[PDB]
């Protein structure tokens, strides 16, 4: 198999024999030693590389990304951030000026993350560089550097890559995929790869029969249907957050703390849903807002409430030859709030994840849509708490009274993330949170002035 | 150019991605790759070892067992042996049992897991209570030091606070992992490795191969972070490569995968500290009785000097007329704990800080005021001594803290928080100030030495080499600045060469913050021998005294005439004068008895103070640092820019240790937090939203390299202020003592909140 791409301003044609090989490994084997390996788990951002195509330019993790995915794209690593003549990028110089490096090992990753950010005039550095771990500097000098280089024109040699092109199955369209997966039910489907590639790097697994869904535009669509928004499974979390900015600020506010920017750019909603994780952050949000899932078995097109998809741990309502096609969100959900709790705010998976969405018919609670992650082995609604809330007065004391029912709704687990007691306590904590927020009370720690 | 805020020596190379770390180095096509096969048992005898599926795994060239080792099987820096490969029995989950030599890094890793091992499990020792009950310890019984009579003082104490709290460990999480490369070179080997102590690497590799020291050469250019974790932990890999290379005939390279790295290597010693502290009616401290329960792991490593520094720093910043410490260095069937930025110091200090905080709260007094009252006295009666009997004739904390409180607007801010708290009931703010008194020097005294080698070439350029290693602390630039200052030339003329045991021998580790301190002097010595030669050459030529020959700004001046530096050197070359010189330094005034707990172990102390402000969530325990204000003493700083960097960095690491960073083992000794997904170091947004770092600018009293002070470790202790402010935030929940445990995770914060509130 043969793919092509623009590696640091020059076209490169590669003969793919091992489809599972990561972009990090390939580059370093090429002697492009500038991209570092910090963890091989998508967590630290030392391997941050800059890809470009029709969609624009973005920073991604080289260790998560597999080669076939960069076909027909413009890859720009650290050894290419500087101009052909040797002149340093505004980002690079500013880091030297503002002592943004110490040991240096995390610098290539930051420079790429900052350059890609500079290329799109993006300025939310907290969120932008959350996926970039530095253990030396305290981040303070890296912020100065970023701000100092922000008052500079974009690199033209980096913008020049835009004028490009204008063993493993790669479907162009959903039809092509549907036919193929129908005959190949045992195949390993790869969307973003931010879960699949961990099996190869950490679990040290081999994967025969592979397909790449990231080259399938009609699967990656956000369309407006009469009933709501039919969001395709190929849509990236970064994209879903961007869309939700308007219609659903609460999901967008939750997706901010989904993974990191380098992961959000390639991780998809279909991947997050088809993974079926009890700690997955997508489903608890979507279930709480009563979103419907759409499954496709070639031509077969089943529909269901998202919560019904998840049967048991490592068990989903998924037919052989059937793939997650799309979700459908309602046009509105103003009663939605989403609380993710973890040790650290950025780049840390949930211990407890509470999404609450109550309807009020003037003081009295009409509908209860309360969903949790990490409280079970499968994302589910708090049945007993929900039921015992219908018709009640919307005040703390009433909610305080129904709180114990959650201990009959869930039996939390203990591990390194949290103790079962705490998980239970924090689930009930999110209910008192929900009431206080709607009563116009200060509750969020992240919204506090220094 | 000492004092100038110049950049790091490889700043551009970092930014361009052209700086080489071990795994970046080019090496022969036949370079094999190595991986360990780890124990799945915390305490067991090995009954069966079938390595057949390992040998038959693809690409595997050699498989090694303890039996296959030609000589020494010891990697410990301690006098007590620690096997590189397990010898019939395993002592923790992750202990290397066998070594795999395969044609790729993946291949070896894959092959390592295909082991067939049978165990005869024995009872594990995982908690401190088990070790304490079963007497699983080191040094054969505890170490106890006492000054005066604590029991008598505490008996008649106007005020008293008792207490006990946990302090969790800390994984280094240097971005570049542990890594080494062995190159067989005619009878001997060359070792490239990511280590803080190349001289020990030589030592351990030599013994492993049965070679005299002059047959082993360690080169070390830069580390992608070290933080103490590379002071000894590198030994296992360098030995593995040396041994595999000897057998296979090929160059060998080994690097831990992140999960392997966190499971195998040690961490910061976690402590349980019990305290009894007593005060005056005026508020002066009478006595403090401390008990240190330290987790050392399955092996000694560097635990002995680590717990020694915990004790040495159990006075905090305060004069206590009577003080006792009881130090239990307990052995557990977990990872062998090691050095970590602060070296047991931050634990001892925090014990004193938690105690004095509790005391203050107990008598309803402002903690800041109480600490202020109980600092050591300023310079200029006989001088106060520490509990180990060392005079503190350099304590500037009274003056410093005052300055920092005014600049940070402390009193007003505190009141503003009081009001904010009383308007909120879901969110609570907290503010606290904590001081630092960190002693400087290796407590193992003979390690307080450094060497240098300087070359001046005929074109005027300079090659500078020393024993210290660059792990990102800006040591190399600092040395260049010293070298350029002494010679009277522009830093650009001075090039730093990689650390090399065949260039500068018998070096200590780059630790105890003595890197800049000692090596700086060693550089100075070598340069002054060089400057001395050229001055004497010019003097004789121009006819006058050498001390009248002036080296400055790349120019040499004598007899009203002035040459360029290069013009003198070429001339001295023609004249036949040696333009190569060594330099050597050893720290004076140092003498103390480890057992007696008496003497002068340190040359001077490094001081500082931090005011931290935070916010907590009463419902979950979620929390954020909102602002920090630091004033720190770097002496007459050698590089203010680099020094600010070190404080900003160290503070975040200190704070991080006492917040989101938490090590967790299971009921079987299996570390559960072994990936970055589970271990949570400070992320970008985690930085203080306002970060105010200012240097206390005042020369050292002792004769150190340009009156500067070691800034490497001391600012790490400033992270205590964050843990104290988190506690302060809990104090404003209810009337009860919160008893906040370290690390102060969301769960730990919620617990302490509910205690103060009195909710079960
Ligand atoms: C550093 C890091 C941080 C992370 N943080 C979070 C987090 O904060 N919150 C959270 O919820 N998750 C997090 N994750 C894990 C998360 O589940 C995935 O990263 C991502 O959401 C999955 O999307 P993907 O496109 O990468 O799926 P992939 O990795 O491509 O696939 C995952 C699984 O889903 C299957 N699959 C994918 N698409 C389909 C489809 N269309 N039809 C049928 N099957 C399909 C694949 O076969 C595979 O079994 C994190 C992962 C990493 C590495
Ligand atoms: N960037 C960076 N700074 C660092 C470290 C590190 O690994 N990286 N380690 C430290 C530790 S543990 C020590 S002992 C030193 C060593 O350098 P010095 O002796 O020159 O201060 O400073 C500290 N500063
Ligand atoms: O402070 C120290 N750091 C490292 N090693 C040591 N050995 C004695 N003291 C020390
Ligand atoms: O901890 Mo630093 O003494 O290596
Ligand atoms: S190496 Fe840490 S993100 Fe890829
Ligand atoms: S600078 Fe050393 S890791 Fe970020
Ligand atoms: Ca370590």
């Amino acid at each position: 198999m043969e793919i092509a791409f623009l590696l640091n301003g020059e076209t490169r044609r590669v003969r793919i024999e091992d489809p599972t090989q990561s972009l990090l490994e390939w580059l370093r084997a090429e002697g492009l030693t500038g991209t570092k390996e910090g963890c091989n788990e998508g967590d630290c951002g030392a391997c941050t590389v800059m890809i470009r195509d029709a969609a624009g330019s973005r920073a991604v993790n080289a260790c998560l990304m597999m080669l076939p995915q960069i076909a027909g794209k413009a890859l720009r690593t650290i050894e290419g951030i500087a101009a052909p003549d040797g002149r340093l990028h505004p980002v690079q110089q500013a880091m030297i000026d503002h002592h943004g490096s110490q040991c240096g090992f995390c610098t290539p990753g930051f420079i790429v993350s900052m350059a890609a950010a500079h290329d799109r005039d993006r300025k939310d550095y907290d969120d932008l560089l959350a996926g970039n771990l530095c253990r030396c500097t305290g981040y303070a000098p890296i912020l100065r550097a970023a701000e100092a280089a922000a008052g500079e024109p974009p690199a033209d040699w980096l913008q020049a890559d835009a004028a490009f092109t204008l063993p493993a199955f790669l479907p162009e369209t959903s039809d092509a995929l549907a036919d193929w997966y129908l005959a190949h039910p045992e195949a390993t489907l790869i969307a973003g790869g931010t879960d699949v590639s961990l099996w190869v790097t950490k679990a040290l697994r081999d994967l025969p029969e592979v397909a790449f869904l990231s080259h399938c535009k009609d699967l990656a669509q956000i369309r407006e249907t009469p009933d709501g928004y039919g969001i395709g499974a190929g849509v990236t979390i970064a994209a879903l957050r961007a869309f939700a900015e308007g219609p659903h600020p609460a999901l967008a506010g939750l997706l901010r703390r989904f993974a990191s920017e380098q992961v959000r750019q390639v991780a998809t909603i279909g991947g997050n849903i088809a993974n079926g994780s009890p700690i997955g952050d997508g489903p608890p949000a979507l279930i709480a807002m009563g979103a419907s899932l759409t499954l496709r078995r070639g031509q077969e097109r089943r529909r269901m409430p998202l919560e019904d998809f998840f049967l048991e741990y490592r068990k989903q309502d998924r037919r052989p030859g059937e793939f997650v096609e799309s979700v459908t969100l309602p046009k509105s959900a103003p009663g939605l709030r989403c609380y993710k709790l973890s040790k650290r705010f950025d780049q840390d998976i949930s211990a407890v994840c509470g999404c609450l969405n109550l309807t009020l018919k003037g003081s009295k609670i009409e509908t209860a849509r309360i969903a949790f992650g990490g409280m079970a082995g499968v994302p589910k609604r708090a049945a007993a708490f929900e039921a015992a809330l219908i018709g009640q007065d919307f005040r703390e004391d009433t909610i305080a009274a129904a709180l114990p029912l959650l201990a009959q709704d869930f039996t939390p687990l203990s591990d390194m993330r949290a103790s079962a007691a705490y998980r239970m306590n924090a689930a009930q904590a999110m209910a008192l949170r929900y009431v206080r927020e709607l009563s116009g009370e200060a509750v969020a720690v992240l919204e506090v002035m220094p | 150019s000492v004092g100038k805020p110049l950049p790091h020596d490889s700043a551009r190379a970092h930014v361009t991605g052209q700086a080489r770390y071990l795994d970046d180095l080019p090496c022969p096509a036949n370079t094999l790759h190595l991986a360990f096969g780890l124990s799945t048992e915390a305490s067991a005898a090995i009954t069966g070892l079938d390595l057949e599926p390992v040998r038959e795994s693809p690409g595997v060239i050699a498989v090694f067992t303890a039996a296959d080792l030609p000589h020494d099987n010891d990697a410990s820096p301690a006098p007590s042996p620690e096997p590189v490969l397990a010898t019939g029995e395993v002592h923790f989950v992750g202990q290397p049992i066998f070594l795999v030599a395969a044609t790729s890094h993946r291949a070896a890793r894959i092959a390592a897991r295909k082991a067939r091992i049978t165990y005869a499990p024995r009872p594990a020792i995982l908690t401190l209570d088990q070790a304490l009950a079963a007497d699983s310890r080191f040094e054969g019984g505890p170490v106890i030091w006492a000054r005066g009579d604590v029991e008598t003082a505490l008996a008649g104490a106007a005020h008293l606070a008792e207490g006990c709290f946990e302090i969790g460990g800390q994984e280094h999480f240097y971005l570049e992992g542990q890594a080494a490369l062995a190159l067989p070179a005619e009878g001997g080997v060359v070792i490239h490795c990511s280590s803080q102590h190349p001289s020990e690497i030589q030592h351990k590799v030599a013994h492993a191969l049965g070679l005299a020291f002059h047959d082993v050469r360690v080169e070390m250019r830069r580390m992608g972070g070290g933080f103490g974790g590379k002071e000894s932990q590198g030994n296992h890999l360098a030995i593995a490569c040396a041994v595999a290379a000897r057998a296979t005939g090929r160059p060998c390279k080994m690097r831990y995968d992140r999960d392997d790295d966190m499971v195998i290597t040690g961490k910061r010693h976690d402590f349980r500290i019990r305290y009894r502290i007593g005060a005056d009616a005026s508020g002066k401290l009478l006595g403090a009785d401390f008990v240190h329960l330290a987790r050392c792991g399955w092996s000694a490593d560097l635990s002995l000097p680590v717990c020694d520094r915990a004790m040495l720093h159990a006075d905090g910043s305060y004069f206590v007329p009577a003080l006792r410490i009881e130090s239990h260095r307990l052995r557990t069937n977990t990872q062998s704990n090691t050095a970590f930025r602060g070296f047991g110091g931050p634990q001892g200090a925090l014990g004193m800080e938690r105690a004095i905080e509790h005391l203050a709260r107990g008598m309803g007094r402002d903690p800041a005021e109480l600490r202020a009252l109980n600092f050591y006295d300023p310079p200029e009666k006989k001088t106060q001594t520490t509990h180990y009997g060392q005079e503190v004739a350099d304590c500037v904390l009274g003056e410093l803290v005052t300055r920092l409180q005014k600049s940070a607007n402390f009193t007003t801010r505190r009141a503003e928080i009081a009001a904010w708290n009383s308007t909120n009931r879901t969110l609570a703010r907290g503010i606290a100030l904590s001081p630092v008194k960190f002693g400087i020097s290796f407590t193992l005294t003979h390690l307080n030495q450094a060497g240098a080698l300087v070359q001046i070439y005929t074109d005027g350029s300079v090659a500078l080499n020393h024993g210290g290693t660059e792990m990102g602390q800006g040591l190399h630039a600092k040395m260049v600045q010293v070298a350029a200052a002494v010679l009277g030339i522009d830093p650009v003329q001075v090039r730093i060469t990689a650390t090399d045991t065949s260039k500068v021998p018998n070096t200590s580790a780059t630790a105890a913050s003595s890197g800049a301190d000692m090596n700086g002097m060693a550089v100075k010595d070598a340069c002054e021998t060089l400057r001395g030669r050229l001055a004497g050459f010019v003097a004789a030529r121009e006819g006058c005294a050498a001390r009248d020959v002036i080296f400055d700004a790349g120019q040499v001046q004598a007899s009203g005439k002035s040459w360029r530096f290069a013009e003198i050197v070429a001339a001295a070359y023609m004249a036949r004068i040696s333009l190569s010189a060594t330099g050597f330094y050893a720290t004076p005034k140092l003498s103390w008895d480890r057992l007696r707990g008496q003497g002068r172990p340190f040359l001077y102390f490094a001081y500082g103070a931090a005011i931290t402000e935070v916010v907590i969530d009463r419902l979950t325990g979620e929390n954020r640092i909102l602002r920090t204000d630091i004033l720190h003493d770097a002496g007459a700083s050698l590089n203010p820019a680099l020094d600010i960097g070190q404080i900003e960095g160290a503070y975040v690491q200190g704070a991080g240790w006492l917040t989101t960073e938490e090590l967790v083992w299971d009921h079987c000794g299996r570390l559960m937090t072994h990936a970055p997904s589970t271990y949570k170091i400070p992320a970008f947004s985690d930085r203080p939203r306002i970060f105010n770092v200012a240097l206390w600018d005042q020369p050292n009293r002792e004769e150190t390299i340009f009156r500067s002070k070691a800034v490497g470790e001391p600012p790490f202790l400033l992270g205590i202020s964050a843990f104290l402010a988190l506690h302060d935030a809990c104090a404003a929940c209810g009337p009860h003592w919160p008893d906040l445990q370290a690390p102060a995770t969301p769960e730990a914060v919620l617990a302490a909140v509910r205690r103060a509130e009195g909710r079960a």
